[PDB]
């Protein structure tokens, strides 16, 4: 964990595009990570900062970095409903079917929060619709427990 | 009245003596404290929820209490924070003048009725209601120096053997322990537990069963069968008392008949109730007591009594235990009382010297000497009557007041001496005439200062509390000064003064004095000649005067405004803040650096560093700490290099280099009770149901806009804490139900192990104490440790926590704030240099108005007070101007002549401003106290002259110029004597360093500079004022 | 209920008494704790 790295982790979280731009010019570690293993790309994906996601990816950020519980930026973007960010990540190679330590996928997470467009985008990019978490649940299972009829039909 | 007492000098003495006795009595009965009550009454509700995160606290405790704070009288506002240490504090602030006891009981009663809506474990910990707006008399640290006791050992000792006896000490109003008494600590081992198919639930159950008080009854109890011989209480099970007993608690009997004891699945020891704070005193384990003054007590008595008690405990101290005093406000009271005596003595000396220099006889010299103690004692009596205390502010008013009593005495004696030398009249009839000449001037000066200071007492809130202390000392002193001058001093003049031959101005005397008289009599002629020439050309002097008034306005508006000047109070703070998620150990490393810095590179100034790890003022947690730095006495720290500002400067500059930590020294607020009256204090409010994340976004939006006006807004920042990573764990209900694992077993196992659980009480050496279960440290550190905890299913199988849960990282708040019952975020900031806080507040309101829908705001604290203080000021100044005018109009029987006096006010004010600006001081309350006294004093010179001149025209038919010239001729000496005495007396205030030298320098330079220009300008300008006013009208 | 004098003194009476510091005008305080578990603490104040 380096100094400019720390500054990058904060700037990304805080969505300060300009500061991030300058930091990129100065070579701030795009692979910096906090104690729980979040990279600036995790932070931007979490808090929804679209431009910074794009800029980080231009500058070599690991699109498939995982935190200490195995969660990726795609996990975070899908869970918190950041549609344009989910599409950018997938275009830049994000593992559509990445499982975290619990066997949970971006699809599980999107389905659980009722993010219809995101579910569709994840299916478009090849998300495994039959993927089971550590409890053997699918995104369909999650849909019907939640009583989400729209989403339930999407997953047929 | 003067004629009455001139013939009755013994009656006069009797009144003087009764006044002296009244005052003497008052001094015996008067409370003695550092400060009056200044802050508005506040009541804090405090509750603790072991193992709870900020939101759990807020949503099961804080909100419920808040929804019940209804039907309480005189509430101004309510605020709270809920944090992830498991703590809530709700602080209710009441109108100034509210009875603090009634406010507290009203709050406690509303709480008591919400208690059944709180979580069981919070009801168990209890919810404390306390007066919050009180401050510490002193802090007693207790350390151990032979490395034999930990801070828990010390705290338990203090609580068992010192606390109660300090509370019982005379004058002590409240005592807080820094730490806890011991608690019985059970540190569970998940491996051992699982080995015997046990869970934390079994541990808690067994403890409740086998450490308990069981009622039983009596043998031969009523109603008995008759004939019964014995009545006796049955004693059954009573609480456990030792670690061995808890160790031997039976948990399980196996099949092979062997026994599983508590000590077989747990470490057992006496420990602390919590471990959130590490306190060290110069690197050594430390506890301590924070002590407050009882209402109406004597701070000095109490401090001596506290020390006396500590001494008699010292023979029973364990080895290495030592008492230490890192904070003691008692010096300040001591110094202030000394200052008053010191000023009293040197003023008596100064008046002696000045009277003798000019009047050249000891008898004349005695009369003012007798007057001062009389008037000063009476002031104490009045002070007592109106329910004030002896405190730093009132004592400060006393030292100023002494400078003003002086004049009445001098003016009376000098005028009698003049009248004798000029008319040859004998002492008695010289005195009768002389009093008729100065009576009204004496009353008028008292009236003008009253009309100025009394309205200042009616400022509300904090400002009015400070002013009041000066208002009542200065004005009482004034009333009594006039009273004594109309009763005792004329009696003394007529009886003690020796006759003077007509035309005996001592010009024929010998050596120095004969020289001085000839020198002075000639100077007076040069003086009056000047005035005559001036009066032949008033036009240019009106122009000159406009230049001054214009200058005054310029200087006033460009003088920076503050509320209270920083003081060197012999202690200061060092903040330590590490990044989010930083651990207790890392913070301790930084604090050790800080401590090392001061005990090394500040060895000549620093007495001690008390490092508190885990404490902040605006957010707790493992990543914040504070170092309290205590200094050697000011005397041992010569020069500005060694005062708090300099030391702080170098500490901060040295600490800039430090790692990943923000570390910087900073001074106390001038009045710690009042607590920082700098800048503004703004509340951003969730007015719909936007929620925490949305409120953060608006906060950030507002903070962005503010930072774009460096010209108007500076250092505009959150008072609270940013969101941090938190480990979110989800229990799968279905899998729990399928394995037959109860949700209650799951949640008890997790909470008790990782959070700790208060089980019940035991009794340790005769004192009741808490029993806590919790995991040993090494089984609750990391996410991997989670799967080491097993819960027992209905079917007796042990199930790993990993089988029915899943987890992920997320952000959330470590400290949630609320204002008046709604989600809030407090923002601090201040006006840019050159700008008024008023201006800066307006821009904030302007920026706040562009925020997203549903975000509101409110002003709190100092801002709330200022918003209502500044709204009061014009009407109060207006009343003062009107009453000053009306008294002079009555004094002169004229609607116009009061202007000739009133015009002198800028002559004094310009000096005050000049001295302030030159010395680089600011417009704070002490400077404002200085201006006010500067008004009264410039008015004094003017009133003397205008009175002589008007009386000369009315009674002796003299022309306008003839009277004016004779008036300033007569007024010159008493104006010069009273100014020389005042200027010399007030000088210590000007040059003083350390120990309240802030306030002193502020009042001193204003008051001295003001007196210099007022007397240097008045003696030429008020003849002009009188002449053109009488000419125009 | 059921507590003895020593038990009720240790867990009730001293607990309450340790909080009765710095009440205005307090002249003295007396208490008893007895074998039926009842505690009485009486505080007497200056005459005015
Ligand atoms: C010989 C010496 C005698 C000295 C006597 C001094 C008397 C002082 C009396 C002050 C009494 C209160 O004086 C003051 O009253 C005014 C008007 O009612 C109030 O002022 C109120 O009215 C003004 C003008 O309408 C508003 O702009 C202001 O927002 C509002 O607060 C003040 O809040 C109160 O402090
Ligand atoms: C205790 C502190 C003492 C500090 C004293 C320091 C010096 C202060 C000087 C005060 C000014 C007095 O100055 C006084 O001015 C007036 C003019 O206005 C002069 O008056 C003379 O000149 C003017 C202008 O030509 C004529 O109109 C006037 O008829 C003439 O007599 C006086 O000769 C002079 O004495």
């Amino acid at each position: 964990g380096s100094d400019l790295g720390k500054k990058l982790l904060e700037a990304a979280r805080a969505g300060r595009d300009d500061e991030v731009r300058i930091l990129m010019a100065n070579g701030a570690d795009v692979n910096a990570a906090d104690v729980v293993g979040w990279t600036p790309l995790h932070l931007a994906a979490y808090w929804g900062h679209l431009e910074i996601v794009e800029v980080l990816l231009k500058n070599g950020a690991d699109v498939n970095a995982y935190d200490t519980l195995g969660s990726t930026p795609l996990h975070l973007a899908a869970h918190f409903g950041h549609l344009e960010i989910v599409e950018v990540l997938l275009k830049n190679g994000a593992d559509v079917n990445a499982k975290d330590d619990n066997g949970i996928t971006p699809l599980h997470l999107a389905a659980n929060r009722g993010h219809l467009e995101i579910v569709e985008v994840l299916l478009k990019y090849g998300a495994d619709v039959n993927a089971q978490d550590k409890f053997g649940k699918t995104a369909f299972d999650i849909s019907i427990n939640n009583g989400n009829e729209d989403l339930a039909e999407i997953l047929q | 009245m003067p004629n009455f007492f001139i013939d009755r000098p013994i009656f006069a003495w009797v009144i003087a003596i009764i006044i002296m006795l009244a005052g003497g009595l008052a001094i015996l009965k008067l409370p003695v404290a550092q400060y009056p009550t200044i802050a508005p009454p506040a009541v804090t509700i405090s509750a603790s929820y072991p193992g709870a995160d900020a939101k759990t606290v807020q949503d099961t405790v804080t909100q419920v209490i808040e929804q019940n704070m209804n039907g309480i009288d005189n509430l101004m506002y309510m605020s709270s924070n809920s944090d992830s240490t498991g703590t809530v504090q709700i602080t209710l602030t009441f109108e100034s003048g509210t009875d603090a006891d009634i406010a507290q009981v009203q709050v406690q009663n509303k709480l008591q009725l919400a208690m059944p809506l709180l979580p069981q474990e919070v009801q168990q910990q209890g919810v404390s209601v306390e007066k919050s707006s009180s401050s510490f008399l002193m802090v007693v640290g207790v350390i151990n120096t032979d490395g034999t006791m930990t801070q828990e050992d010390i705290s338990d000792y203090v609580a068992a053997n010192m606390k109660d006896a300090i509370s019982r000490t005379s004058g002590v109003g409240d005592v807080q322990l820094f730490g806890s008494q011991y608690a019985m600590r059970i540190w569970m081992n998940p491996n051992e537990l699982n080995k015997f198919q046990l869970t934390p639930v079994d541990v808690i159950t067994a403890i409740k069963a086998q450490n308990a008080q069981v009622a039983a009854g009596q043998l031969g109890g009523t109603p008995p069968v008759k004939g019964q011989q014995l009545n006796a209480s049955i004693i059954a099970q009573t609480r456990l008392t030792s670690t061995e007993e808890f160790g031997k608690i039976l948990l399980k009997v196996n099949q092979d008949g062997s026994r599983v004891l508590l000590r077989d699945v747990a470490k057992i020891e006496l420990g602390g109730e919590n471990y959130d704070i590490i306190a060290e005193f110069n690197g050594q384990p430390a506890s301590g007591l924070g002590i407050k003054l009882a209402t109406g007590a004597n701070a000095l008595d109490t401090a001596a009594a506290i020390r006396a008690e500590l001494a008699k405990m010292e023979p029973f101290f364990p080895s290495g235990l030592k008492i230490v005093y890192p904070y003691d406000t008692t010096p300040f009271v001591k110094i202030s009382i000394h200052e008053v005596v010191k000023t009293l003595v040197e003023a008596i000396i100064l008046v002696f010297l000045v009277m003798y220099l000019f009047l050249q006889n000891f008898r004349a010299t005695l009369i003012p000497t007798i007057a001062v103690p009389v008037v000063l004692l009476g002031t104490f009596a009045v002070l007592a009557a109106f329910g004030f205390s002896i405190n730093t502010l009132t004592m400060f008013g006393m030292v100023l007041a002494i400078g003003l009593l002086v004049d009445d005495a001098i003016v009376v004696v000098e005028n009698v001496e003049r009248v004798m030398a000029e008319e040859g009249l004998p002492p008695k009839e010289a005195t009768r005439k002389s009093m008729g000449q100065i009576q009204g001037a004496l009353v008028g000066i008292a009236m003008v200062l009253s009309a100025v200071f009394v309205p200042m007492a009616f400022f509300g809130g904090s400002t009015g509390a400070i002013y009041r202390q000066f208002s009542i000392t200065i004005v009482s002193a004034m009333a009594l000064s006039v009273l004594v001058a109309l009763i005792l001093t004329p009696a003394l003049c007529a009886t003690m003064l020796k006759p003077i031959a007509k035309g005996d101005h001592g010009e024929g005397k010998k050596g120095f004095f004969g020289w001085f008289n000839r020198m002075f009599e000639k100077s007076t002629h040069h003086y009056t000649d000047s005035v005559g020439g001036i009066l032949r050309s008033t036009g240019r002097y009106l122009v000159l005067y406009l230049i001054i008034v214009v200058g005054m306005a310029y200087l006033f508006v460009r003088l920076p405004s503050s509320f209270l000047p920083d003081e060197d109070q012999g202690v200061f703070m060092t903040m330590v803040q590490l990044p989010a998620g930083a651990t207790q150990e890392r913070t301790q490393k930084v604090l050790n650096e800080v401590t090392h810095y001061y005990l090394t590179k500040e060895k000549n100034n620093v007495e001690s560093v008390f490092a508190v790890n885990g404490f902040g003022f605006a957010g707790r947690g493992q990543n914040t700490g504070i170092a309290f730095v205590s200094l050697k006495d000011w005397a041992d720290r010569p020069g500005e290099e060694n005062k708090v500002e300099a030391i702080t400067m170098r500490a901060t500059r040295a600490f800039s280099q430090i790692k990943d930590a923000m570390v910087f020294a900073f001074n106390l607020p001038a009045i710690v009770e009042l607590g920082t009256a700098t800048g503004f204090d703004f509340e951003l409010i969730d007015q719909a149901g936007l929620g925490h994340e949305k409120l953060t976004q608006a906060r950030n939006q507002l903070l962005a806009e503010a930072a774009k006006h460096p010209d108007m807004l500076t250092s505009v920042r959150p008072n609270g804490l940013e969101d941090t990573p938190q480990f979110k764990i989800d229990i799968d209900q279905e899998k729990a139900q399928a394995l037959g694992v109860s949700i209650n077993d799951i949640n008890t196992t997790l909470g008790a192990a990782w959070g700790g659980s208060y089980v019940n009480d035991f009794i340790d050496r005769g004192r009741v104490k808490k029993v806590y279960v919790m995991s040993e440290a090494k089984y609750r550190m990391l996410p991997d440790d989670i799967g080491d905890w097993y819960v027992r299913a209905a079917d007796g199988q042990m199930v790993p926590f990993s089988a029915f849960s899943s987890s992920r990282w997320e952000y959330g708040s470590p400290r949630l704030e609320r204002y008046n019952g709604l989600p809030s975020m407090e923002i601090l900031g201040q006006a840019a240099p050159g700008k008024s806080t008023g201006e800066a507040m307006e821009l904030m309101e302007q920026l706040a108005s562009k925020l997203p829908t549903g975000v509101g705001y409110d002003w709190t604290g100092m801002s709330y007070q200022e918003r209502l203080s500044g709204n009061q000021a014009p009407s109060l100044y207006a009343i003062s101007l009107i009453v000053v005018f009306l008294c002079l109009a009555a004094l002169y029987e004229s609607w116009s002549i009061p202007f000739s006096v009133m015009l002198v006010v800028p002559l004094g004010v310009i000096g005050a401003l000049l001295a302030a600006t030159f010395r680089g001081l600011t417009n704070d309350v002490y400077f404002q106290v200085g201006l006010l006294t500067t008004i009264g004093l410039s008015a004094k010179n003017a009133i003397l002259i205008v009175e002589f001149a008007k009386d000369l025209m009315d009674k002796e038919g003299k022309g306008l110029i003839e009277a004016t010239l004779d008036a300033v001729r007569m007024a010159l000496r008493p104006i010069l004597m009273t100014s020389l005495a005042f200027i010399l007396g007030v000088m210590p205030l000007v040059i003083s360093t350390g120990a309240g030298s802030g306030a002193q320098n502020a009042v001193g330079t204003g008051v001295m500079g003001g007196m210099v220009t007022a007397t240097v300008l008045a003696i030429f300008f008020v003849p002009v004022f009188f002449v053109v006013v009488r000419r125009r009208f």
